[PDB]
């Protein structure tokens, strides 16, 4: 599977990682990012999580975390690629989301973002 | 294999303008988009995959150095190997170039092997 | 560039009457970039720091509205960039050519700020409009609010100076000094008190933004550890 | 186990990591954080420790450590999730706490912090 | 063994890491910090080293190293926990010290340090 | 072996001016070009390979320290071992010196082993 497979992977462009959380679930480190538009336009946050030891997106965890941390400490415009309906732990899902953070790209200028996109 | 091999192309006096990270197949990957520091030309895109191709051993060092050069906005020379990634959707999306080397470019010359 | 932005707590009336004034006479570019000449340190910078990025304005508003000790309204003022507005990068390159040293911390911080410095006071004629930054507590996000149009704006259609800041002080020997930052790696020069807050004796009394050293943050993100 | 299990995991919101310590105990690297209230109000500070080779929270030791470091570096207002009565080494407990640092999240003013919480 | 065993572990408080050295000895990566009293040239410099593959303090080598680097970047007041008579290589001892770097804590304000102390 | 041995040369009061990273025969490698502050000439190039030579264990610590010193531009002492790399193309491209040590040089003295 691929971060850029737009059929099963959604993405929100020109986001800012506003909130960062790290924790452990079922013996695995995880981090969740809450992202919003820089301006108050969308009004609903995108919550994307990444678990180090579960789901098919575990291998990218370590890099994604790092990139996420960068985008969290600078609030650089970021396109966030998420996989919906990944997490199944009901308390975890009710807390954050079912969205798995699967990709991050920089968004230089407000018109275009780097990385794979829809046709 | 070597970053300074004849099959390796390089582009000097570039600045990493765009950074993308994701997962392809079972490997974490990171692509960079670099433009000429003297604003001109077509952007170079090079990607590295953590568990694909012969450039696996340098993936972590390349990711760290690309992150450093992207954050500092340094003028760098990018060493790529063309025609490494074969997945077509990945090729149109980012590139087929494998990021195999990074060096610092100064106002006069850049470090690293040359052709 | 044209139409840089600046975040100020004073209402559009005060700024449209007075504009922005220089804190002091410190022309040194290193002290400006590291924030020593700004509100974090010496507080006598001879520059008014603005950003061409609207996202940096949103980040500044986010930091001030999230510190939770700050009370009052914030406004983004949209300033036309005349020939007295200079990008940091050409002057930094000139200072480096003149024997100065800017470490990777300063380079990264400058790249993050998208900074443009006005060597003169920003006159009210250069300010297009003030957009109120409403901080609703429901979702904790900053919304662009009422847009007040300045009636003293001239529309000279000027552009920022692409050259080097004139009369730059001689670059001092590098000492690996602290870089003042607040919020998410926002340079301390973007803080409220980095510009002159006195207005005909009516000095605004708002929360002093605490500044952390940006070097450990830049090191943390450069090397993921 | 999960960072968000509020029945067994406690948390203090709007804290600032004021003190950072690293060391080794019983063949394992550990770090402890002393956190006070972000407002500066009168409150006993919370000490939370994480040991790289002890307890069930070892898998999240690294990710927390880096995160804690960043939260210590920027003095960012944070919510700390701890597990009470984890460490049993008596000199260690007397020195720092019984609390195991199990999670960190960003706090965006008011009372709204990212991450799990009590309803 | 524990960083906080004040019976066998010494510490100097309110130091700032002034010099950093890294290298390799006997197949193991090592680093050695030189710390002076945070107020000028006071006292004698403490030299403490950590070897990645030698002595009982190897498991913390990475974490301490990271912390040391951060404490080197900020130049902030820190407490250094060392174990004396750990290194036995005579040229190595004559160069740096016998001291093994076993702990690092942040020292916030004029006088008060985080971490274990002598009663 | 030790960076303080007699077989190890060192150059003090250096500043890392150029940084290069790449891959060489399944080994991640990085090379640094350091110059005397104020430009006394003859720049010194030192490389480290992740999976070659006896200096394998210190590759990661040396890479992080070299990155930190390049970021700060701080005056430092470089400990090299001559005649470690033998690949002729690699030798002429960068050097044969193996980067085996790095120490902070704070102007009065300079940390680390001496002669």
């Amino acid at each position: 599977e691929w971060t850029g497979d737009y059929e099963n992977i959604g993405y929100f462009s020109h986001e800012v990682i506003s909130e960062f959380h790290v924790g452990q679930i079922d013996g695995g480190a995880y981090f969740c990012i809450k992202a919003v538009k820089a301006d108050g336009s969308r009004s609903t946050p995108l919550i994307a999580c990444s678990v180090s030891n579960e789901s098919v997106w575990a291998p990218s965890f370590k890099v994604l975390l790092e990139q996420a941390r960068y985008f969290y400490v600078t609030e650089q415009s970021v396109r966030i690629y998420y996989d919906h309906n990944v997490w199944t732990n009901q308390p975890f899902v009710n807390t954050f989301s079912t969205n798995a953070l699967v990709g991050l790209s920089s968004c230089s200028a407000a018109t275009d973002c780097f990385g794979p996109g829809k046709p | 294999e070597w970053t300074g091999d004849s099959s390796i192309n390089y582009y000097s006096d570039e600045v990493i303008s765009d950074f993308h990270v994701g997962q392809f197949n079972r490997s974490a990957y990171f692509c960079i988009k670099t433009v000429k520091k003297s604003g001109e030309g077509t952007p170079i895109i090079a990607c590295a995959l953590s568990h694909d191709s012969k450039w696996i051993p340098s993936f972590n060092i390349m990711l760290e150095q690309a992150r450093n050069f992207y954050i500092t906005g340094h003028s760098i020379r990018v060493y790529v190997q063309p025609n490494v990634w074969s997945n077509k959707s990945f090729i149109e999306a980012l590139s087929s170039n494998a990021l195999v080397g990074l060096s610092s470019c100064s106002t006069s010359e850049c470090f690293g092997p040359v052709k | 560039i044209d139409f840089v932005y600046r975040v100020d707590p004073n209402p559009p009336d005060v700024i449209f009457r007075d504009g922005f004034s220089l804190l002091g006479y410190n022309r040194d570019l290193q002290q400006l970039i590291s924030g020593r000449s700004c509100a974090g340190g010496s507080s006598d910078s001879r520059y008014i720091v603005t950003t061409s990025d609207i996202n940096k304005t949103y980040a500044i508003a986010r930091a001030y509205y999230s510190h939770s000790k700050f009370k009052g309204n914030l406004y983004r003022y949209k300033i036309r960039a005349d020939n007295n507005f200079y990008s940091l990068t050409p002057s930094v390159n000139y200072l480096e050519s003149q024997g100065g040293h800017f470490n990777a911390y300063e380079k990264s911080m400058i790249r993050l700020q998208s900074e443009y410095v006005s060597t003169l006071s920003i006159l009210p004629e250069n300010i297009q409009k003030a957009v109120a930054l409403v901080y609703d507590s429901s979702t904790g996000q900053i919304k662009d609010g009422t847009s007040t149009i300045n009636t003293d704006y001239v529309s000279i259609s000027s552009v920022s100076n692409p050259g080097v800041i004139p009369f730059l002080p001689e670059p001092q020997a590098n000492t690996q000094q602290r870089i003042d930052a607040f919020g998410s790696l926002i340079s301390s020069c973007f803080s409220i008190y980095s510009v002159c807050q006195t207005h005909r004796g009516q000095k605004t009394e708002v929360y002093k933004m605490p500044f952390y050293d940006a070097r450990p943050v830049i090191q943390f993100i450069i090397s993921g550890n």
